[PDB]
């Protein structure tokens, strides 16, 4: 099976700049490569066929090039409606295979996360479970580490993370981290700590509560 | 290549 | 079209400047 | 105009079988190859197989041989894909797409709208909704935890729509066949607890509609 490698899973840009998305085939695929656009909640839409030809109706700022292995989709003067996923594909030989995609995102000034910790509610405690929730809100760029500590020991078991995509309105990212315990394990400990490390500072943002103070 | 699905790769066996 | 026009176009794409022969 | 209209979403149990429809219109249906492609939540795209609708010929991704069966009904101008032995790994969005005639020199120039397939043994379960309060001169964050429901989706609004602006509803995660999510909201310091913030959770499948008023929890 041919692998279509899009080395860059994310690409930041500003409206009006130039972007170049690469795609390398694992073997020679001639010019049987296609490019698709996928906006969130939509089907893919075809852009480039046979390596360099624009499909009818697709704007001229989109340009596909390449032959052999190294293929490229270049967008000049990127517009806001171009913020989306781009997939290459080869159809030289079966099975047809897609690249694993490049998400094109708007660039902006760095933002540190606003970190919030919440103890499990007494509503939930009466059901035998205890979910501790941490919000990591409105930061930029997307990369972030979250670390939980219960009574000073790094706790990794029971932690489920969830990420939003880039915010339609202010271009930041968000993240919830949730530690789910039985009530008995939760009442076995006192100090619960959520720790965020983001590039905006060498120091972690530390939010904590003591269970014997709730 | 008309009732059965062929691949552009499979067509190379007809060139020069 | 039938089959052959589409087949001959595909042959032209795949065989580039090295050409091809075609007898139905 | 080229147009492909796919059948409705499918929510079934593992081991069963499903048959998805794809109705073509606006072109000569019989000789354009129809591809099938799936997309798992958050992932890219995988090619399943292709059918020549006039001839009935097929070629399958080796991973889908014996799982997928592709057919065509020239009368109605409809392509079909049947998926057997369904497991939860098959939950995905399935696309049909049109390619060139007889052989693929141009691939997937028009795409159908997609069909969501959900494979689960779980039964309809309403969400448990828990308040996320922080206790008590800038801006305070509240939350709503929406836990242990099936199937997707739920919608979270804040103050029956009144708050809209500082709202994050996070994607759900599947833990032990049930879904969980949280929704954060940031309202002015002089709006809470000074006035009132209530989360509205709606889970249509269970016919549920719950409001949770956020009350302080001054920890310390």
């Amino acid at each position: 099976d041919i692998v279509m490698t899009q080395s860059q899973k994310f690409m930041s840009t500003s409206v009006g700049d130039r972007v170049s998305i690469t795609c390398k085939a694992s073997q020679n695929v001639r010019t049987a490569v296609a490019w698709y656009q996928q906006r969130p909640g939509q089907s893919p839409k075809a852009l480039i066929y046979l390596a360099s030809n624009r499909h009818t109706g697709v704007p001229d700022r989109f340009t596909g090039s390449g032959s052999g292995t190294d293929f490229t989709l270049t967008i000049t003067n990127v517009q806001s409606e171009d913020l989306a996923d781009y997939f290459c594909l080869q159809h030289w030989n079966y099975p047809l295979t897609f690249g694993s995609g490049t998400k094109l995102e708007i660039k902006r000034a760095d933002a540190a996360p606003t970190v919030s910790i919440f103890p499990p509610s007494s509503e939930q405690l009466t059901s035998g479970g205890a979910s501790v929730v941490c919000f990591l809100n409105n930061f930029y760029p997307k990369d972030i580490n979250v670390k939980w500590k219960i009574d000073g020991s790094e706790r990794q078991n029971g932690v489920l993370n969830s990420w939003t995509d880039q915010d339609s309105k202010d271009s930041t990212y968000s993240m919830s981290s949730t530690l789910t315990l039985t009530k008995d394990e939760y009442e076995r400990h006192n100090s619960y700590t959520c720790e965020a490390t983001h590039k905006t500072s060498t120091s972690p943002i530390v939010k904590s509560f003591n269970r014997n103070e709730c | 290549c008309c009732t059965s699905i062929c691949s552009l790769y499979q067509l190379e066996n007809y060139c020069n | 079209h039938l089959c052959g026009s589409h087949l001959v176009e595909a042959l032209y794409l795949v065989c580039g400047e090295r050409g091809f022969f075609y007898t139905p | 105009q080229v147009q492909l209209q796919q059948s409705g979403a499918e929510l079934v149990r593992p081991g069963t079988s499903v048959k998805v429809s794809c109705k073509a219109s606006g072109y000569a249906f019989t000789n354009h190859l129809i591809e099938w492609v799936n997309q798992r939540p958050g992932q890219g795209l995988e090619w399943i197989g292709v059918i020549n609708p006039g001839s009935g010929g097929t070629k399958y991704n080796e991973k889908f041989k014996g799982k997928a069966t592709l057919t065509a009904d020239k009368s109605s101008s409809t392509a079909y894909m049947q998926l057997s032995r369904l497991t939860s790994d098959d939950s995905a969005v399935y696309f049909c797409a049109r390619s060139s005639e007889f052989i693929t020199t141009v691939a997937a120039d028009y795409w159908g709208q997609g069909t969501t397939l959900t494979v689960s043994s779980a039964k309809t379960t309403p969400p448990s909704v828990y308040p996320l309060a922080p206790g008590s001169n800038s801006m305070v964050t509240l939350g709503c935890l929406v836990k242990g429901y099936f199937p997707e989706p739920v919608t979270v609004t804040w103050n029956s729509g009144s708050l809209s602006s500082g709202v994050h509803t996070f994607p759900a995660v599947l833990q032990s066949d049930l879904y969980t999510l949280s929704s954060s909201v940031t309202v002015p310091s002089s709006t809470w607890p000074s006035e009132t913030v209530t989360c509205n959770v709606a889970h249509p499948a269970s016919s549920t509609k719950v409001d949770k008023k956020i009350v302080p929890r001054d920890c310390g």
